[PDB]
RNA sequence: CACAUGUUCC
RNA sequence: GGUUCGAAGACGAUCAGAUACCGUCGUAGUUCCGACCAUAAACGAUGCCGACUGGCGAUGCGGCGGCGUUAUUCCCAUGACCCGCCGGGCAGCUUCCGGGAAACCAAAGUCUUUGGGUUCCGGGGGGAGUAUGGUUGCAAAGCUGAAACUUAAAGGAAUUGA
C-alpha cells in the first residue's frame, strides 16, 4: 500500500475496514437494510395474491404493451 | 530524510546500469552495504569495488558490468522461514536457473540456495537477478 | 545454453556490445559491427586481420557512440596510450 | 484537456498578483495575464508633419510623442486582430513578430 | 494566363536531354525538329511543348540549369571542378597564431616553429549579442 | 513464382551460400522480401485468421469503411511472428496480414526448469512486455502442465512450441491487439535480456556481407 | 596507429592546420567533447586539439580500408561548403556519391530506382544531414561524421572534432583523409608526399570563379 | 450551469427546516 | 444594433 | 466615513417577452477598527521529506578567482560590467532517457525489472453532499454523514467529417 512498516498491522487493516464500506458488495451483504428492505426477505420463491392487472408501457425505441400484473 | 542506507544504494545503481556507466558514487557504506556485494563477488554478478572508509558515511566506487540487470530491494525486513523460502521465489524470481534471493542469517548475509545447505533462514535484505 | 548431458540445445547465440557489455536483440536495427584494419608495425599497409567491435542501438541514440569505441580500441592498443 | 504549460499567465511563483482593468473594455484581468502593448505613437502620422513644418517656431522643431501601455484582455485583444489563433505546433513560437515596418 | 502542366513539361524535357544537338533558338526552327523524334497526337500538343523547348533554351543561353543532364555542362564543370589554382595558401611564411594555442604546441612534439607569427591577445574578452 | 531479387541480403538466399536464416538474426539485418522465410522454414509455416473488424472513417460524402485482419504465424519449433494489416477487401487484408507476418517473426527462447533433462519446454525466465495498456507475463511453469493463459495468446504460445507456460495479466484484455503484441515484446525480450548462461563473451564471427563481397558486386549492380 | 613509428604528427601537416583556421571552434560547447577540447582561447572560441584530430582520423580511416570493398560506400555532403571535394572522391577512391538533395525512402523503398545497401556513410555534418542518420537507425550502417564544437552526436558511430564552418579547413579534411586511405592499402607508398594538391577539393565561391577567370584574359 | 443546480437544492432547504419549526 | 426554434424510430 | 465604482431597486432604448447584455442614477457594499464564517477552478485540476538520472542559454541571492573598462581619479580598497563555478530560487528550449490510454511530463522517471518513509483521500453513474444525528455560528450557512430506490450505462484521451 502506501504505508511499509513491519508492526503497522493496525494502520493497515483499520485502513482497509472502513473503506469496505464503501465496496457495494461488502456492504450489501454486512448492512441489514436492504435485508429488511428485501421483499423476500431472505428468500428466492414467494407466493402472492393478485388485486388487479397493470399495463406498462416499455421503453425508448423498443416499445410494446407488457403483461404485468399486480401482486 | 534518509530512511534507508541499502534501498538509496541498489537505485543508485539500477539508475546507472541502464544508462550504461562504469562507475558510479553511492554515498553510505554500512556494514550489511561492504559485505552485501561481497555475495556478488562469489557470484561475479558485478565487478570489484574499493571503498573510502573515513570517519564519515565512507563512499564506495564499484566497478560495473552489464552481467546484473537489477538488484531489488524490499522494505521492511521480513522474516523468512524454512518453511516458505520456495514461497517467495515463486513470486520474486525469475526461475531457479538464475535468480538469487540474498538473507542475513546468523552465519551471515548469505543464500537461499545455501540456506538449504547450513539450514538457518530468517531476517531478510533483497533480491539480485 | 546447454542442457543437463552437456549439447548446446539453444539455436544461437545473440551478439554483445563491447561498450555497454550487454547482448544485442534479434530486432536490433542500429547495431553495428566497427570493422578496424590492422596496420603494420613497419610498414603501415593493410595487413589481412581485423579487430572488430559492437555497439548497440541505444549509445547510438543518445550519442556516446565515438567516446566509447575510443575507450574501447585503448585497450586494444589502437588508440596511443600516450594520448 | 491542457492547452499551455502556463495557461495564458506569466505566474510561475507568485500565486496572486494585482488585477489590472482593459483598455477596450473594463474586464479586470491580472497584469501578468493581460496582453500589454506598448504602443508608439506620433501626434500626426502622415498630414499634419508637412503643416506644422510651415507654421512651427524654430528651424525643425521636433515633435512630442505618446507613450501610452495598453492593456488587452484576451477577449479584447482578438476583437482587435492584433493576436491570432495558431495550431499547437507553433503556440509555443512566444517570439515577437519584427519590427520590418 | 498560360501555364505548362505537368504533361506538356515531362514530354518537352526528355526531348532536350536526349536531343540536344537537333534545337535551334527560334520557336518554328525546332518545332518541326519535334516532328520527327516525337509521336505527337494533334497539332496543339506539338505547339505548347515546342514553346517550353525554346523557353528554357533563353534559361540555358542564362546559364546553367539545375534539373538538366548535358554531357557538355557536365565536363565542363569536370573541367572546372578539376581545376588547378596556385600554390596553396595552406603553406604561408606569415600565419596569424593566437597566445593560446602555442601552449598545446609546446607540449606537443614541435614546439619551436619557423613560418609563424606570434599575434597579441585581444585585451577585453566580449564577444556576446546583448539580449533581447 | 519466379522471384526478381531486390534486396543485397535477398540475392544471398539464391547463391546457396547461407546455411539457414539463424546467421541473419545473429546479426539482425532488416528483412524486407517475403520469401527468405519461405525458402528456409516455409514447409511447416502454419496461417490463422484471427479476426475481422470493420473500422469505419466519416467521411464528407457517405460512409467509408475498410476492413482489417489479424495473424499468428510460425512452425511449431520457436519461430512465430504477428501480422496486421488494414486493408479494403477482406482478400487483401488476410493475404497483407499473411504476407508480412514472415517480415516480422521473432524466435523465441526456450528453457528448462530445475533439472536441465529432456527438451526445453518452458520460459528460461519471469519477462514481461510493454505496449498500450495491456500486461502480459511469460512465468516458467512445471513440467508437463500447459499453457494456462487466456485462448488467444494460449494459441500463439503452442504456435512456438513452448509447451509449459504460465500467465499474469492486467488491463482491458478484450482488445486481444493490445495483448497479443504484448506478448511479442515479452518473447522478443528473451534475446534481450542478459543471462547468466550467456555470461561468456560472444566471438564476433564476420558479416555474410563482409565474407562474399566479392559476388556483391560480380552478379548484379 | 597506436604508437606507431610510421604515423606520428608529422612536421608538413603542422603548417596546414594553422594557416587553414581548423582548431579555432565555436562560440559555444555540445556536452560530448569534453575530451576533444584542450582550452577557450580569447573572444569566446574554443581551441580544437590536433593530437585527437590526428587520432580520430586514424579510427575512421581504419573502417574506410576494412571494407575491402571501396564500391558500396556512400558519401554525403548537403551543404555547399563540402560540395566540390566529396564528389570526385567517388572517381577516385570508388564510393558513391551523395552530392546534395537527398530523396526520402532510398533505404526503405524497394521500388525507389536509387535503393542502396551500402557498407559505410560520410557526413559533412550533422545538422545538415541529420535525414540520412535517420534510416542508420532502421538498417545497420556505420558512418563517419565531421563534427564541430557545436555539432550534434546523434546516430553518429565515428567522430572527428575539426572545423566545418570555414571554406579552407574543410578541404583539409577530406583530402589529407584521401592522402591517409591510400597509404594502408596496397597503391601508394608513405614515404614521398602525395602529388596532388589540397586545393582541387577546396570549395570555390562562385564570385572568385568569374573573379579568377578575369586574371586568365 | 451547475452553479444554481446546487442553489435550487439550498431554496429547498430552507423551505424543508422552517417546516420543522412550524410542527 | 437583432438572429429564437426545427416532434419521435432508422 | 462614504471619493470613485457598484448587488437590490428605479428610469431611457432592443426584444414577441428583459424581470438581461447598453446607458443614467442609486441602497447594502466597496475604505478603516473591534468581534464573527471558513468557503473558492484556494489550480501546478499534480501532498511533504530524501538518493539518483540529458545537456544547453539565461535570471536572482551569497561566496571564490581573474585580461580588462568605467567612478571615489588619488590608488590600496570598494562599487557597476565580462568570464566561469559553487548550494538552491521561480524558471525556459530540445528530445526514441524513461513513463503514460494519449494529450503531455526531466517528472506525471527510476512500476509485473512491482516494497526509501509518511498523511489525507476514491471504488460504476444517479439518489446525494440528501435525510437523520451530533456540532460551530446572530443568521446565511460550515464539518461529519446515509438509506430505500433507479440505471447499462455515466466518463477520460485520441482520429476524421460537419
Amino acid at each position: 500500500g502506501k504505508c511499509r512498516g513491519l508492526r503497522t498491522a493496525r494502520k493497515l487493516r483499520s485502513h482497509r475496514r472502513d473503506q469496505k464500506w464503501h465496496d457495494k458488495q461488502y456492504k450489501k451483504a454486512h448492512l441489514g437494510t436492504a435485508l429488511k428492505a428485501n421483499p423476500f426477505g431472505g428468500a428466492s420463491h414467494a407466493k402472492g395474491i393478485v388485486l388487479e392487472k397493470v399495463g406498462v408501457e416499455a421503453k425508448q425505441p423498443n416499445s410494446a404493451i407488457r403483461k404485468c400484473v399486480r401482486v | 530524510v534518509r530512511m534507508n542506507v541499502l534501498a538509496d544504494a541498489l537505485k543508485s545503481i539500477n539508475n546507472a546500469e541502464k544508462r550504461g556507466k562504469r562507475q558510479v558514487l553511492i554515498r553510505p557504506c554500512s556494514k550489511v552495504i561492504v559485505r552485501f556485494l561481497t555475495v556478488m563477488m562469489k557470484h561475479g554478478y558485478i565487478g570489484e569495488f574499493e571503498i573510502i572508509d573515513d570517519h564519515r558515511a565512507g563512499k564506495i566506487v564499484v566497478n560495473l558490468t552489464g552481467r546484473l540487470n537489477k538488484c531489488g530491494v524490499i522494505s521492511p525486513r521480513f522474516d523468512v522461514q524454512l518453511k516458505d523460502l520456495e514461497k517467495w521465489q515463486n513470486n520474486l524470481l525469475p526461475s531457479r536457473q538464475f535468480g538469487f534471493i540474498v538473507l542475513t542469517t546468523s552465519a551471515g548475509i548469505m543464500d537461499h540456495e545455501e540456506a538449504r545447505r547450513k539450514h538457518t533462514g530468517g531476517k531478510i535484505l533483497g533480491f539480485f537477478f | 545454453m546447454q542442457n543437463d548431458a552437456g549439447e548446446f540445445v539453444d539455436l544461437y547465440v545473440p551478439r554483445k556490445c563491447s561498450a555497454s557489455n550487454r547482448i544485442i536483440g534479434a530486432k536490433d536495427h542500429a547495431s553495428i559491427q566497427m570493422n578496424v584494419a590492422e596496420v603494420d608495425k613497419v610498414t603501415g599497409r593493410f595487413n589481412g586481420q581485423f579487430k572488430t567491435y559492437a555497439i548497440c542501438g541505444a549509445i547510438r541514440r543518445m550519442g556516446e557512440s565515438d567516446d566509447s569505441i575510443l575507450r574501447l580500441a585503448k585497450a586494444d592498443g589502437i588508440v596511443s596510450k600516450n594520448f | 484537456t491542457k492547452k499551455r504549460r502556463n495557461n495564458g499567465r506569466a505566474k510561475k511563483g507568485r500565486g496572486h498578483v494585482q488585477p489590472i482593468r482593459c483598455t477596450n473594455c473594463a474586464r479586470c484581468v491580472p497584469k501578468d495575464k493581460a496582453i500589454k502593448k506598448f504602443v508608439i505613437r506620433n501626434i500626426v502620422e502622415a498630414a499634419a508633419v508637412r503643416d506644422i513644418s510651415e507654421a512651427s517656431v524654430f528651424d525643425a522643431y521636433v515633435l512630442p510623442k505618446l507613450y501610452v501601455k495598453l492593456h488587452y484582455c484576451v477577449s479584447c485583444a482578438i476583437h482587435s486582430k492584433v493576436v491570432r489563433n495558431r495550431s499547437r505546433e507553433a503556440r509555443k513560437d512566444r517570439t515577437p513578430p519584427p519590427r520590418f515596418r | 494566363g498560360r501555364v505548362r502542366t505537368k504533361t506538356v513539361k515531362k514530354a518537352a524535357r526528355v526531348i532536350i536531354e536526349k536531343y540536344y544537338t537537333r534545337l535551334g533558338n527560334d520557336f518554328h526552327t525546332n518545332k518541326r525538329v519535334c516532328e520527327e523524334i516525337a509521336i505527337i497526337p494533334s497539332k496543339k500538343l506539338r505547339n505548347k511543348i515546342a514553346g517550353y523547348v525554346t523557353h528554357l533554351m533563353k534559361r540555358i543561353q542564362r546559364g546553367p540549369v539545375r534539373g538538366i543532364s548535358i554531357k557538355l555542362q557536365e565536363e565542363e564543370r569536370e573541367r572546372r571542378d578539376n581545376y588547378v589554382p596556385e600554390v596553396s595558401a595552406l603553406d604561408q611564411e606569415i600565419i596569424e597564431v593566437d597566445p593560446d594555442t602555442k601552449e598545446m604546441l609546446k607540449l606537443l612534439d614541435f614546439g619551436s616553429l619557423s613560418n609563424l607569427q606570434v599575434t597579441q591577445p585581444t585585451v577585453g574578452m566580449n564577444f556576446k549579442t546583448p539580449r533581447g | 513464382k519466379e522471384w526478381l531479387p531486390v534486396t543485397k541480403l535477398g540475392r544471398l538466399v539464391k547463391d546457396m551460400k547461407i546455411k539457414s536464416l539463424e546467421e541473419i538474426y545473429l546479426f539482425s539485418l532488416p528483412i524486407k522480401e517475403s520469401e527468405i522465410i519461405d525458402f528456409f522454414l516455409g514447409a511447416s509455416l502454419k496461417d490463422e485468421v484471427l479476426k475481422i473488424m470493420p473500422v469505419q472513417k466519416q467521411t464528407r460524402a457517405g460512409q467509408r469503411t475498410r476492413f482489417k485482419a489479424f495473424v499468428a504465424i510460425g512452425d511449431y519449433n520457436g519461430h512465430v511472428g504477428l501480422g496486421v494489416k488494414c486493408s479494403k477487401e477482406v482478400a487483401t487484408a488476410i493475404r497483407g496480414a499473411i504476407i508480412l507476418a514472415k517480415l516480422s517473426i521473432v524466435p523465441v527462447r526456450r528453457g528448462y526448469w530445475g533439472n536441465k533433462i529432456g527438451k526445453p519446454h518452458t520460459v528460461p525466465c519471469k519477462v514481461t512486455g510493454r505496449c498500450g495498456s495491456v500486461l502480459v507475463r511469460l512465468i516458467p511453469a512445471p513440467r508437463g502442465t500447459g499453457i494456462v493463459s487466456a485462448p488467444v495468446p494460449k494459441k500463439l504460445l503452442m504456435m512456438a512450441g513452448i509447451d509449459d507456460c504460465y500467465t499474469s495479466a492486467r488491463g482491458c484484455t478484450a482488445t486481444l491487439g493490445n495483448f497479443a503484441k504484448a506478448t511479442f515484446d515479452a518473447i522478443s525480450k528473451t534475446y534481450s535480456y542478459l543471462t547468466p548462461d550467456l555470461w561468456k563473451e560472444t566471438v564476433f564471427t564476420k558479416s555474410p556481407y563482409q565474407e562474399f563481397t566479392d559476388h556483391l558486386v560480380k552478379t548484379h549492380t | 596507429s597506436g604508437a606507431l613509428d610510421v604515423l606520428q604528427m608529422k612536421e608538413e601537416d603542422v603548417l596546414k592546420f594553422l594557416a587553414a583556421g581548423t582548431h579555432l571552434g565555436g562560440t559555444n560547447l555540445d556536452f560530448q567533447m569534453e575530451q576533444y577540447i584542450y582550452k577557450r582561447k580569447s573572444d569566446g572560441i574554443y581551441i580544437i586539439n590536433l593530437k585527437r584530430t590526428w587520432e580520430k582520423l586514424l579510427l575512421a580511416a581504419r573502417a574506410i580500408v576494412a571494407i575491402e570493398n571501396p564500391a558500396d560506400v556512400s558519401v554525403i555532403s548537403s551543404r555547399n561548403t563540402g560540395q566540390r571535394a566529396v564528389l570526385k572522391f567517388a572517381a577516385a577512391t570508388g564510393a558513391t556519391p551523395i552530392a546534395g538533395r537527398f530523396t526520402p525512402g532510398t533505404f526503405t523503398n524497394q521500388i525507389q530506382t536509387a535503393f542502396r545497401e551500402p557498407r559505410l556513410l560520410v557526413v559533412t555534418d550533422p545538422r545538415a544531414d541529420h535525414q540520412p542518420l535517420t534510416e542508420a537507425s532502421y538498417v545497420n550502417l556505420p558512418t563517419i561524421a565531421l563534427c564541430n564544437t557545436d555539432s550534434p552526436l546523434r546516430y553518429v558511430d565515428i567522430a572527428i572534432p575539426c572545423n566545418n564552418k570555414g571554406a579552407h579547413s574543410v578541404g583539409l579534411m577530406w583530402w589529407m583523409l584521401a592522402r591517409e586511405v591510400l597509404r594502408m592499402r596496397g597503391t601508394i607508398s608513405r614515404e614521398h608526399p602525395w602529388e596532388v594538391m589540397p586545393d582541387l577539393y577546396f570549395y570555390r565561391d562562385p564570385e572568385e570563379i568569374e573573379k579568377e577567370e578575369q586574371a586568365a584574359a | 450551469r451547475a452553479k444554481w443546480r446546487k442553489k435550487r437544492m439550498r431554496r429547498l432547504k430552507r423551505k424543508r427546516r422552517k417546516m420543522r419549526q412550524r410542527s
